[PDB]
RNA sequence: CUCGGAGCAGAACCCAACCUCCGAGCAGUACAUGCUAAGACUUCACCAGUCAAAGCGAACUACUAUACUCAAUUGAUCCAAUAACUUGACCAACGGAACAAGUUACCCUAGGGAUAACAGCGCAAUCCUAUUCUAGAGUCCAUAUCAACAAUAGGGUUUACGACCUCGAUGUUGGAUCAGGACAUCCCGAUGGUGCAGCCGCUAUUAAAGGUUCGUUUGUUCAACGAUUAAAGUCCUACGUGAUCU
RNA sequence: CCGAGCCUGGUGAUAGCUGGUUGUCCAAGAUAGAAUCUUAGUUCAACUUUAAAUUUGCCCACAGAACCCUCUAAAUCCCCUUGUAAAUUUAACUGUUAGUCCAAAGAGGAACAGCUCUUUGGACACUAGGAAAAAACCUUGUAGAGAGAGUAAAAAAUUUAACACCCAUAGUAGGCCUAAAAGCAGCCACCAAUUAAGAAAGCGUUCAAGCUCAACACCCACUACCUAAAAAAUCCCAAACAUAUAA
RNA sequence: ACCCCUAUACCUUCUGCAUAAUGAAUUAACUAGAAAUAACUUUGCAAGGAGAGCCAAAGCUAAGACCCCCGAAACCAGACGA
């Protein structure tokens, strides 16, 4: 019978080789996720369809930010085959009230607080 | 056979993908495939599978 | 329960000689 | 075509995504007066702002939650010290 | 349909069939063939 | 002369299907994406103990809005002007 | 054909087959198995069924004593019997119609390819063929020839199975007529082997251009028989072909 | 036009059965079972729809849920947090209750079926792309216009059987058994001559002869020690290509 | 205009129909959803409502809004027919 899958915890234990490959820092884990759905929920069990709705991933290729906490990660582990998970990067820190309207999320996962639409002078 | 599994240069193995439910592959696999690891299909045994 | 670590705590027939005429 | 190359340069895979080719105004008045913002760009500006505010809201909740947990741990440590004090022992030890 | 165990080799699902092809054994390939070295 | 008994893709005897070169590459490409997802789920920012209760206030207030909207259902107000304006259908020039 | 236990259904519940097994239509002991009443369970509805603290009244200061032991151990309404209490069906087709069997090819109507006979299709148990294996037979000799126990493939001609198309119709044997095709070749051609002297044969490779009889009996396909022939081949074609015929 | 006439009337007989059922637009919408002279139907549940009330619903952390027993199964139940926005109750009803394939755990058959029966999930009975055509596999869903753009799934690979050369005397026809057994029908031993050769590994002879192998010598045979085919009936079946920087 | 590219009529019935399942030559005309019980919605009046009856522990009165067509073989009565 096809039932829900229990993923062993050994799968989610990063080796030192993995850290070098992906550049993550285990001592400074990223605060937020960037979850994007890249696979259809059709031809998948209903519990995967429901979790996608809970995460706000109804529309594919639409980035969504979620907190890097065990409860949120538990939902991600169920539909990890339908999504792309990337860490959110803040080169200039969190957006402030002054630059709320000048933010953009680049394809590299970086949220830039200034977006001038001009070439760099350097 | 143990040597073949040790020096296997393929980054992807049946055991790793099936146990981790990668790609949702367990929707087309069997619960016995968690322990057979792709070496057995029905009554048939495939010695070349690693 | 089976999955719990306390599985089989109530087993007693393995301590008794099998009397099956 | 060339979606992967654009990703390697930090650009959007689809050229219609973020960038000067899309977000810049398509036209302006001949005398130089700027045109009103395009309705598509207004939708993206509002959608980006909500995403930016959600990032701040999630970050502040985790920061506040971490402080609350740390505050509880500090409070728990102090409670153990107070219970140690009691009446002076007597009897055999005196 | 057919049961889990069949006398003939049952046709695998295409998703499973692609998994078998991807996870084939790849023997290590030396940079220089051993017969070409002393 | 070569025909598949019954339907092609169902039954005991099926038309064989073979994995092309690009079929393998597509599966490997998606396998690499999921492998990176495993890495980013291995480093939670907070533990389960620290996470507890950090968003209870917002969640409770969010549901109170749902309750408020659910219990606010009522017929709309009715105005005299709306009823009287129907007399304008026979308005004529003098 | 109703009810209960176990497997299928391995761990909360549930879960079918004209599925695999074992049983029930009682018995025994009490005579407070008296009355009443929170909160619950429930056989996937309902009906029905199940457990119950407290309290009243008893028992009791020995009695695993307080809703008997026991798994199922059973039947609604109406109605009938009775002063009352209460009782009454193998209504077993067991949610039960108060009481009604055969036959129809003399048949009719409404439908159904939701469902059989016909053909197609699926399948290959059965049937057929090849190869692998080398016990045995062939005086000796496994492989001239034949072949056991088994193994791996293939064919879709037999008998079955399934019920997918057709019941606001897809007309059945055999024959006549015309034949199309397959080769797993009966004859004719070309070859290998032989337990091939020759003459006749056996076996295998290759070959589908050509040919493959007339009659007695039988509705016959067959089969038996007569006389021949270089030979009187095996099958498919909606068991080829009835808007061509019988 | 008689298994019992015909006409009229009851009669608009009845039909769980078949057929048909008329303007535009949008929205929600595929559903465990139980009983039934019942399985071609109905009623109650379930599911679905509308309106309404007010409050948790779903996803789930530990802790927790059986002994008997062969599979020490995949899992489930419970469940705060969290991510989410639904859920229950009240009022009023209809329809669905003749199911198909795929994956998985099983049962029946033949470890047959496009077979049959359950369970978990998917898809179909809705869109579009792909696997050639294609309900059931893959990709993908929320709707319009565009002579823009990035992508998803998405093309079938493979071609196999050479092999050594050279050389051989002898105790002795070992004993026993046996008509005969002489290396080679059985039994026992399996010692020894020659630098070198088993009281004989495979053939052969009625028994013996006879032909090989294991010996010496010569000498770099300086070997792979992983395997195997084909046949159907109208007419093969896209055309083709081994070479220009992986997109 | 055609040539190019794309496209398996419709209704019904079904698990599923281009289906070689059903009906249809075509035109015009004719030919098929009738209502209580409550409930809902909108007025009136209000512990009363209603133009005797009836209902009423916010009810009551009034209105709006839901329920098809064709077809048997038969049965019976009374006539008419050798
Ligand atoms: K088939
Ligand atoms: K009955
Ligand atoms: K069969
Ligand atoms: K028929
Ligand atoms: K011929
Ligand atoms: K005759
Ligand atoms: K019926
Ligand atoms: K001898
Ligand atoms: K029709
Ligand atoms: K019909
Ligand atoms: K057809
Ligand atoms: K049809
Ligand atoms: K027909
Ligand atoms: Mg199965
Ligand atoms: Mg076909
Ligand atoms: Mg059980
Ligand atoms: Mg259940
Ligand atoms: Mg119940
Ligand atoms: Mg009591
Ligand atoms: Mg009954
Ligand atoms: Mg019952
Ligand atoms: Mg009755
Ligand atoms: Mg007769
Ligand atoms: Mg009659
Ligand atoms: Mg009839
Ligand atoms: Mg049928
Ligand atoms: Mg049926
Ligand atoms: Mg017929
Ligand atoms: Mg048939
Ligand atoms: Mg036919
Ligand atoms: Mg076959
Ligand atoms: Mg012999
Ligand atoms: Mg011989
Ligand atoms: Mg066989
Ligand atoms: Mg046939
Ligand atoms: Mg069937
Ligand atoms: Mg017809
Ligand atoms: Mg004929
Ligand atoms: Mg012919
Ligand atoms: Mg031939
Ligand atoms: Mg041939
Ligand atoms: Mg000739
Ligand atoms: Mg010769
Ligand atoms: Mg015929
Ligand atoms: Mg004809
Ligand atoms: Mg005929
Ligand atoms: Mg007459
Ligand atoms: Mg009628
Ligand atoms: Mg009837
Ligand atoms: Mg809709
Ligand atoms: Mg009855
Ligand atoms: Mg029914
Ligand atoms: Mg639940
Ligand atoms: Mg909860
Ligand atoms: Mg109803
Ligand atoms: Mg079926
Ligand atoms: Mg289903
Ligand atoms: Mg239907
Ligand atoms: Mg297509
Ligand atoms: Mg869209
Ligand atoms: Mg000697
Ligand atoms: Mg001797
Ligand atoms: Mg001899
Ligand atoms: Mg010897
Ligand atoms: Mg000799
Ligand atoms: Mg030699
Ligand atoms: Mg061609
Ligand atoms: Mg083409
Ligand atoms: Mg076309
Ligand atoms: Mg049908
Ligand atoms: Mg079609
Ligand atoms: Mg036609
Ligand atoms: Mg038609
Ligand atoms: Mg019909
Ligand atoms: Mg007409
Ligand atoms: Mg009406
Ligand atoms: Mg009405
Ligand atoms: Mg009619
Ligand atoms: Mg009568
Ligand atoms: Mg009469
Ligand atoms: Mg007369």
């Amino acid at each position: 019978k096809f039932t829900r899958s229990r993923i062993p915890e050994k799968v989610f234990q990063a080796s030192p080789e993995d850290h070098e490959k992906y550049g993550g820092d285990p001592q400074n884990p990223h605060k937020l996720h960037i979850v994007t759905r890249i696979k259809s929920t059709r031809r998948r069990p209903y519990w995967e369809k429901d979790i996608i709705k809970m995460l706000g991933l109804e529309k594919a290729h639409t980035p969504q930010v979620h907190k890097n906490i065990p409860s949120v990660n538990a939902k991600l582990k169920v539909v990890k085959h339908l999504i792309r998970i990337k860490p959110l990067k803040l080169p200039q820190g969190l957006p402030a009230e002054e630059n709320m309207s000048n933010t953009c999320l680049k394809s590299t996962g970086e949220l830039v607080v200034q977006w001038h639409l001009k070439p760099v002078e350097q | 056979q143990e040597e073949r599994e040790r020096n296997n240069q393929n980054p992807w193995t049946f055991e790793r993908i099936a146990t981790a439910n990668m790609l949702g592959i367990r929707k087309v696999l069997s619960p016995y495939d968690l322990t057979h690891k792709g070496k057995y299909w029905g009554k048939f045994y495939m010695p070349k599978r690693v | 329960y089976k999955t719990k670590p306390t599985h089989g705590i109530g087993k007693y027939k393995h301590l008794i000689k099998a009397e099956e005429p | 075509a060339g979606g992967q190359w654009r990703l390697q340069q930090g650009l959007a895979a689809n050229p219609s995504g973020y960038g000067p080719l899309t977000e810049l105004p398509d036209w302006s008045y001949a005398d130089g007066r700027p045109a009103p913002p395009m309705k598509g760009q207004l939708r993206r500006k509002a959608e980006r702002e909500t995403f930016a505010r959600r990032v701040v809201l999630l970050s502040q909740e985790m920061d506040a939650g971490l402080q609350a947990w740390q505050l509880r741990q500090q409070k728990l440590q102090e409670e153990q010290r107070k219970q140690e004090n009691a009446l002076k022992p007597k009897g055999a030890s005196l | 349909g057919s049961k889990a165990v069949t006398r003939h080799r049952r046709v695998m699902h295409f998703q499973r069939q692609k998994l078998m092809a991807v996870t084939e054994y790849i023997p290590p390939k030396p940079a220089i063939h051993p017969s070409c070295l002393p | 002369r070569g025909r598949i008994p019954g339907r092609q893709w169902i039954g005991k005897h099926r038309r064989p299907r073979f994995v092309s070169l690009r079929a393998k590459q597509n599966m490997i490409r998606r396998l690499e994406i999921e492998a990176e997802n495993h890495y980013w789920l291995s480093m939670p920012y907070m533990t389960r103990e620290q996470e507890r209760g950090h968003a209870a206030v917002r969640r409770r207030e969010a549901f109170e809005a749902i309750k408020a909207a659910a219990t606010s259902k009522f017929p709309p107000h009715r105005f005299i002007a709306d009823q009287l304006d129907h007399l304008n259908v026979t308005k004529k020039w003098s």
